[PDB]
This record gives C-alpha cells, sequence and structure tokens, in this order.
C-alpha cells in the first residue's frame, strides 16, 4: 500500500522537526534518529520501485507489511512522546529524553533489519543465510524459510532445544532478542543474538550470564551513554561496562576507565564476549563492572550450575531491558492510565485484576475511580 | 574519544 508509505512519510516527517528543535540539541553520534529516519524513507522508496508492476507480491508480502504496521506504532509513539512530555524533552537527562534515545536505538535496529531483508530493495529473506551454523540449522528446521514467527512460535520452538525456565525468563529473553519490540521475532534478530551469545551450545547460559545476572551490562544503551555513565568511575580505572554496538549490529562494544583517566571503547572483532571479559578481567583492564568492587568469574561457560531467581529476571526487565512495557507481565504494552493513583499497565492486567482481584489498583491498592488510555509512557 | 579503539593490550 504506497498509502501505507504516504501516511508513514507524513509521520517521520512530523518527527524529524520535532527532533530538529533548536532547544533538542541532538548529537549526530549514531544513532541519530535525523539521519535514521529519511534513510528508512529511502529505502522504503527504493523498495517501492523494484515493485512497481509486480506490486501484489508486496503486498503478499508479510515481513513488509509487519514492519511498516511497527513503523507506523513507533513514529506515532514517538509523536505523543514529544507532546507527553513537553517541555522535559529538552532536559538532556530527563527520563522522556531517555525513552527517545531508547527509541532511537530501536529505529536502528528497525532499520538494519529493513536493509537485511530487502538489500538494494528486493525481498531476499527467504534466502537469507544465518552466520552460526549451529544456529542456522534451528531456524531452517523450525520455520523453513519464513523471515519471521510470533514470538510465542519462536518460544516453544527454541524451548525444545534450550529450556526456558519460566514465564519471566522468557520475558527477560523477548525483551533481549526483540530489538523491533514488536512480538516477531525475524531471522535477522535471532541472528544478531545468536551472534551476540554464541555459541549455540550454550546459549542461554550464555545470555543469562552476559546479559541478565551480569551488572556490567547496559540494556538499550548508547555509545554517548556509555562515555557519560562511566564519568563518576573516570576516577576509578578498570571501570567497564558493554552493550550491544549500534554500528557493527551483533557485536559487543565495551567501555572502560584506563588508568590514564580516560574513557575509551571497543569492539571485540571475532572472538567471544566472555573470553574477551575473561582476558580483560586477567590482564588489568575490565575489574569493576558498572564501578562495582566485584567482579563475576565467567569460566566454565568455558565447559557446574547456578541459577537465576525470579527476583534477578524481574530486576533485569525492571532496569530497563523492556521497552513500554506493562510492568506486571512485563510482556504487553502500557496502554492505559489509573485515576486518581495514575498507574499505568497494558488493559490486559487491568482488566484481568477488576475481575478477579477486586477494584484496588494492582500497585498500590487505592480504588480504580476511572480510565485513561495511554499511547505512551514518558516515564517509563 | 568518539570513536572505537582496538581492544586494549
Ligand atoms: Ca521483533
Ligand atoms: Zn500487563
Ligand atoms: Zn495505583
Amino acid at each position: 500500500d504506497k498509502k501505507m508509505v504516504e501516511k508513514c512519510w507524513k509521520l517521520m516527517d512530523k518527527v524529524v522537526r520535532l527532533c530538529q528543535n533548536p532547544k533538542l540539541a541532538l548529537k549526530n553520534s549514531p544513532p541519530y534518529i535525523l539521519d535514521l529516519l529519511p534513510d528508512t524513507y529511502q529505502h522504503l522508496r527504493t523498495i517501492l520501485s523494484r515493485y512497481e508492476g509486480k506490486m501484489e507480491t508486496l503486498g503478499e508480502n508479510e515481513y513488509f507489511r509487519v514492519f511498516m504496521e511497527n513503523l507506523m506504532k513507533k513514529t506515532k509513539q514517538t509523536i505523543s512522546l514529544f507532546k507527553e512530555g513537553k517541555e522535559r524533552m529538552y532536559e538532556e537527562n530527563s527520563q522522556p529524553r531517555r525513552n527517545l534515545t531508547k527509541l532511537s536505538l530501536i529505529f536502528s535496529h528497525m532499520l538494519a533489519e529493513l536493509k537485511g531483508i530487502f538489500p538494494s530493495g528486493l525481498f531476499q529473506g527467504d534466502t537469507f543465510r544465518i552466520t552460526k551454523a549451529d544456529a542456522a540449522e534451528f531456524w531452517r528446521k523450525a520455520f523453513g524459510e519464513k523471515t519471521i514467527v510470533p514470538w510465542k512460535s519462536f518460544r516453544q520452538a527454541l524451548h525444545e532445544v534450550h529450556p526456558i525456565s519460566s514465564g519471566l525468563e522468557a520475558m527477560a529473553l523477548k525483551s533481549t532478542i526483540d530489538l523491533t519490540c514488536n512480538d516477531y521475532i525475524s531471522v535477522f534478530e535471532f541472528d544478531i543474538f545468536t551472534r551476540l551469545f554464541q555459541p549455540w551450545s550454550s546459549l542461554l547460559r550464555n545470555w543469562n550470564s552476559l546479559a541478565v545476572t551480569h551488572p556490567g551490562y547496559m540494556a538499550f544503551l548508547t555509545y554517548d551513554e556509555v562515555k557519560a555513565r562511566l564519568q563518576k568511575f573516570i576516577h576509578k580505572p578498570g571501570s567497564y561496562i558493554f552493550r550491544l554496538s549500534c554500528t557493527r549490529l551483533g557485536q559487543w562494544a565495551i567501555g572502560y576507565v584506563t588508568a590514564d583517566g580516560n574513557i575509551l571503547q571497543t569492539i571485540p572483532h571475532n572472538k567471544p564476549l566472555f573470553q574477551a571479559l575473561i582476558d580483560g578481567f586477567r590482564e588489568g583492564f575490565y575489574l569493576f563492572p558498572d564501578g562495582r568492587n566485584q567482579n563475576p568469574d565467567l569460566t566454565g561457560l568455558c565447559e557446574d550450575h547456578i541459577k537465576v531467581t525470579q527476583e534477578q529476571y524481574e530486576l533485569y526487565c525492571e532496569m530497563g531491558s523492556t521497552f513500554q512495557l506493562c510492568k506486571i507481565c512485563a510482556e504487553n504494552d502500557k496502554d492505559v492510565k489509573i485515576e486518581p493513583c495514575g498507574h499505568l499497565m497494558c488493559t490486559s492486567c487491568l482488566t484481568s485484576w477488576q475481575e478477579s482481584e477486586g477494584q484496588g489498583c494492582p500497585f498500590c491498592r487505592c480504588e480504580i475511580k476511572g480510565t485513561e488510555p495511554i499511547v505512551v509512557d514518558p516515564f517509563d | 574519544s568518539d570513536g572505537y579503539t582496538p581492544e586494549p593490550a
């Protein structure tokens, strides 16, 4: 639907204007929303070119359709973020702004995925090559040529090989792999996650111990936020953190303090994260993840168990791994506000609530006196 | 300062 791409242009344009504001003060540093959106628009025009005449193939293409749906949602969400946050947007350190940053990361991830599926504007998803032969077999085994699969399809397919303990691990995990934040998993996102958490053999264990349980891990963080967050530890060298690399999607980015008192960041090209992090502790560089005195022992990921509590998965999610999700289920979008208390949640948890556990709010117990529908929580 | 450096010694 050109009407689809049209409609989406108008919205993206509105976001560009909002973001061009002088009071906002965006730095050109990746991820840069002011490049991301016109770039996305331009790739989409490319694709539209290739399918002139053969536009029904496109109309049938599930991925493109799903992509457009999510492109609209996210721009609409960014537009209302500006409306609800108002003057907050111009405060560098505000939570509404922080949310702007997160959306910049998502737009970045989305574009990466779009080009990876329609490179040169040509649908090559049904021909996509996963990097790890291990993971690649898993996908074609479970999903054949599919480009995307609903999260739940994916969760149950994955479960038969790598055991997923609970609904919290599953939500902590979805938060990690679902980069486009749309409850689908694409062959592409699959690809990145399996790259980031190699080897496939100990996939979830690596993820658990590297992402979930590791306090050096920063979810949804950018190069500049890293360099920003290691400021209080400029004076405590060996302080380090890490996050997904944004420009080299699928790779890691360790930021760290030096004895010199400056902040560098590096991308291990091949070598696996725990090894990189092991040698790194060893050779005296990465010693204090997020400034804390105790650095985790990761040997054995190279080969005993130990367990992540529900408390811990709840922390990981609570601490920004999720984007605009209900804090109750950590699964559904926050789409509703409770009055008078003002607490936000998804309608799925609220409905289940009012009908089974009674008229009080889930977080604070105050009587639900009314409801406003919402599209974004600038303070998520 | 704004770029990615090689992995430390
Ligand atoms: Ca997704
Ligand atoms: Zn919920
Ligand atoms: Zn409440």
